[PDB]
């Protein structure tokens, strides 16, 4: 359908009131089934319209007009909804040509901490709704963890690169009101073992199977057995991993030796078989002798001579049988035997290339995660899985800070400003920033709201980067204890000609120990020009960042030269080192949910902050402190449309703060 | 609903998480285990081809060709004698009876041991055999 | 998160 199409693009159930509406539409979810399907049907058609051309706002009017009775009977229900729609920014959101031009007259002052995505979406809206808005950015320029390399023709993202599907994603609505180059990423991945061979297409195919089925049994362990405390510490999805490795290794060991154990037993039954058979031999020579004589004595004989002969040959045609009987007996049990030799179970659970094979598999989650899976909460790590976007991941061929710079446009912002002090009273805050070039040159804004961005990497910094007088509660400094806050670094080659199969973007390279499966593990290319992105993840990142970037270039070619041939591989024109540990401004890529953490720190990190009274005695002051970040969005962490979508949440919170709902 | 292909019992965690070393230690065990039954293995089938090599020729020298004799209702003295005798070795196995006279069906020994009964003391006869 | 891995 195009209006439930239009739900399912804003991450909205079609058919269902969410939880947000319930709060802003008591009167309607509380009330009678037809008043609602009315309420669904305006909500989805006004996204919809919003959705079929978001280069320019869609007004109240528009939507009445262009809205169907017996929709378009009801007008202040239509109001309330474009009006609800307008302030969580689901319409009228990012950069688009304001038809009635923004009032000159601004109610409310709001200082926002950091100029990256959170930021601009946030100060964007508040500007929007006629607040007047300031961003202090620590950097000399905007987008934060969006950063875009540029020298020349030469374009790579250090930062963000990916965008996750459109599918419900609010940066496709961005990616038509800024000129974005989105490509397509081909799936098409060959790895290449520490020599520079390929791994064999039947190998390839068994390792990634082998782990696919790894990380669906810890979620079994997880979930099924419970296995998620160990020593009253909480489980890592590293530790479930080695744990679920172990009991495989157990069972190939526990299969042998039953396999075994039944060879011995056909070999125990062949032995007192052939025993028996021995002893039977022996008395057959005893008594053919014995005939033999008996029948020697010529006749005439007495009839007791005759039977002795007789008895005799009965008796030993008799145990002639028996031996043939058990001579049949054993030819079974020697078909048998050589059957079991034959049909051996498997020596080993992963030889040694299998599993430095695999160890690149864990590298790629250790990528994905921006962290050590040892770090990562086996309950948990995966707890946005159901939110996830459908369609092609794509790239970014422009440059992902186009979003970010095109964001910023028409906004106050502060750049070389580093915010030292926030301080939030009944009646007010002062922000405390300094000149980054000369640290003595001191500013003081004071404002009715700060928006706080600063990444969980700043906030978990000890000793603190940024004091908050007062003190963040115990619930809130708890909550950026536990969680994670992530590593992971780029490594940009610029060359004068592309030596690589140009129309594959991916290619692995696998590590000879566990101990640097991250280290340059992944080669991307995307670019117009001749680049080639070379990631470290896992325990590699935060090691390598103490390493110099020839040295590091120096890794990267011998790898490359590996596959290609010294003779294919050039010296780089241009080289850039990624090193977000040790970046101030981020601390770190991005979050993670840690072991003991889980979703709800998330929400704990959305929570704004309300001072105590001034006087005592007097009325519960409203909220000063407010949250936004990848670390605070519970069911997009660590992406761009995250913190997008974490700005979008905290304007309106702030409108319906300042201005009312 | 485990994974196709991995297997993981309560037991086997709860052995493998118990300890610090438990995992090392019970791969071990089944290490040591799996040797002790592949020497168990060398050891028996060494045996085994020994006794296959004192067996080396069969039982073909100490076999003796088939009596193709036509089964006779007539009853000769000779053959009352070997019944007699027949029953002195063996008990009343009719079966092997009739395979020493060589020309007489199981049913006929079985007929003589009532026929007979009176004039060959057969009573007397399995009373000696029953002794020894 | 699972989003970012490659080869999905
Ligand atoms: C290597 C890497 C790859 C990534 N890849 C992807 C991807 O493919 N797809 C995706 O969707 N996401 C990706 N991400 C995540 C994405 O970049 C972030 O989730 C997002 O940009 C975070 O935005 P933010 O506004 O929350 O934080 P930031 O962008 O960090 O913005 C916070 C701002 O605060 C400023 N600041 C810090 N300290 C101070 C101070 N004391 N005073 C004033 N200002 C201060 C910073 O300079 C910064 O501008 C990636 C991240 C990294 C590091």
């Amino acid at each position: 359908s195009g209006v439930e199409g239009a739900a399912f693009q804003s991450r909205l159930p079609h058919d269902r009131m969410t939880s947000q509406e319930a709060a802003c539409f008591p009167d309607i979810i509380s009330g009678p089934q037809q008043t609602q399907k009315v309420f669904l049907f305006i909500r989805n058609r006004t996204l919809q319209l919003w959705l079929d051309n978001p280069k320019i706002q869609l007004t109240f009017e528009a939507t009445l007009q262009q809205l169907e009775a017996p929709y378009n009977s009801d007008t202040v229900l239509v109001h309330r909804v474009h009006s609800y729609l307008e302030r969580h920014g689901l319409i009228n959101f990012g950069i688009y040509k304001r038809i009635k031009p923004l009032p000159t007259k601004k109610t409310g002052k709001v200082i926002i901490i950091g100029s990256g995505v959170s930021g601009l979406a946030a100060a964007r809206q508040l500007q929007s709704f006629g607040m007047d808005v300031t961003l202090l950015e620590a950097r000399d320029r905007v987008g934060g963890r969006v950063a875009t390399f540029r020298k020349g023709n030469y374009v790579a993202d250090l930062g963000a690169m990916v965008v996750t599907g459109l599918g419900g994603n609010p940066m496709a609505v961005v990616s038509k009101q800024v000129n974005m180059e989105l490509a397509k990423i081909k799936q098409k991945c060959p790895l290449y073992e520490a020599n520079g061979q390929a791994v064999p297409k039947e190998k390839d195919e068994m390792v990634e199977q082998e782990f696919n089925r790894l990380l669906e049994a810890t979620s079994y362990l997880s979930h099924q057995l419970d296995f998620n405390v160990l020593n009253n510490k909480p489980v890592s999805l590293g530790q479930a991993l080695e744990v679920v490795i172990q009991l495989q290794e157990k069972h190939v060991k526990d299969e042998q030796i039953e396999h075994w154990k039944k060879i011995v037993k056909t070999q125990e039954e062949l032995k007192e078989l052939l025993n028996k058979m021995v002893n039977l031999k022996e008395k057959i020579k005893e008594l053919h002798q014995q005939y033999k004589e008996a029948s020697e004595v010529k006749p005439p004989r007495d009839i007791t001579a005759e039977f002795l002969v007789k008895s005799k040959h009965r008796d030993l045609t008799a145990l002639c049988k028996e031996y043939d009987e058990l001579a049949e007996t054993q030819g079974k049990l020697e078909e048998k035997l050589q059957e079991l030799e034959a049909n051996p179970p498997s020596d080993v659970y992963l030889s040694s290339r299998d599993r430095q094979i695999l160890d690149w598999h864990f590298a790629n989650l250790e990528f994905a995660n921006a962290t050590p899976l040892s770090t990562l909460s086996l309950k948990h790590w995966d707890q946005d899985d159901d939110f996830e976007f459908t369609g092609s991941h794509l790239t970014v061929r422009n440059g992902y800070s186009c979003v970010p710079v095109a964001l910023a446009e028409g906004l106050d912002i502060k750049l070389n400003t580093a915010v030292r002090q926030v301080r939030y009273t009944a009646s007010g805050c002062e922000v405390i920033a300094v000149n980054t070039r000369s640290t003595s040159q001191t500013f003081i804004y004071k404002c009715d709201a700060v928006l706080c961005t600063l990444p969980l990497g700043v906030l978990k910094q000890q000793p603190p980067a940024v004091q908050f007088v007062p003190p963040l509660p115990e619930w809130k400094t708890s909550a950026v204890q536990r969680m994670g806050f992530g590593n992971l670094n780029k490594v940009v080659l610029c060359f004068d000609r592309v030596f690589w199969d140009p129309s594959v973007n991916l290619f692995g390279h696998v590590g000879s120990t566990t101990a640097s499966r991250g280290e340059l593990f992944l080669f991307w290319n995307l670019y117009k020009a001749p680049i080639l992105l070379a990631l470290v993840a896992g325990e590699a990142a935060g090691i390598m960042e103490n390493i110099s970037d020839d040295v590091i270039v120096g890794r990267c070619l011998a790898i490359l030269k590996g596959i290609f041939g010294s003779s294919a591989v050039p010296q780089p024109k241009e080289t850039v080192v990624s090193r977000w540990r040790a970046d101030p401004w981020a601390r770190g890529s991005y979050s993670y949910v840690a072991a003991g953490s889980s979703g709800n720190d998330y929400d704990l990190m959305a929570q704004p902050i309300t001072p105590g009274p001034s006087i005592p005695g007097a009325p519960q002051p409203i909220p000063r402190l407010f949250f936004a970040g990848e670390h605070t969005i519970r069911n997009y962490p660590a992406t761009v449309h995250g913190a997008l979508l974490s700005g979008l949440r905290e304007a309106g919170r702030i409108a319906d703060q300042f201005l009312g709902a | 609903k485990p994974p196709k292909g991995m297997f993981l019992s309560q037991e086997d965690v709860e052995a493998v998480s118990a300890n610090a070393t438990a995992a090392t230690t019970v791969l071990r065990q089944l290490d040591m285990e799996l040797v002790s039954v592949k020497r168990q293995i060398q050891n028996i089938k060494q045996t085994n081809s020994a006794l296959k090599e004192k067996l080396d020729g069969g039982i073909e020298p100490y076999r003796l060709p088939e009596v193709i004799q036509k089964c006779n209702a007539r009853w000769t003295t000779e053959e009352q004698l070997l019944a007699v005798q027949a029953i002195r070795k063996y008990g009343r196995d009719f079966q092997a009876i009739s395979d020493v006279i060589g020309n007489k069906s199981v049913v006929q020994v079985k007929n003589f041991f009532v026929n007979y009964r009176r004039r060959f003391n057969i009573d007397e006869v399995l009373q000696e055999w029953e002794a020894e | 998160p699972r989003s970012f891995l490659v080869r999905r």
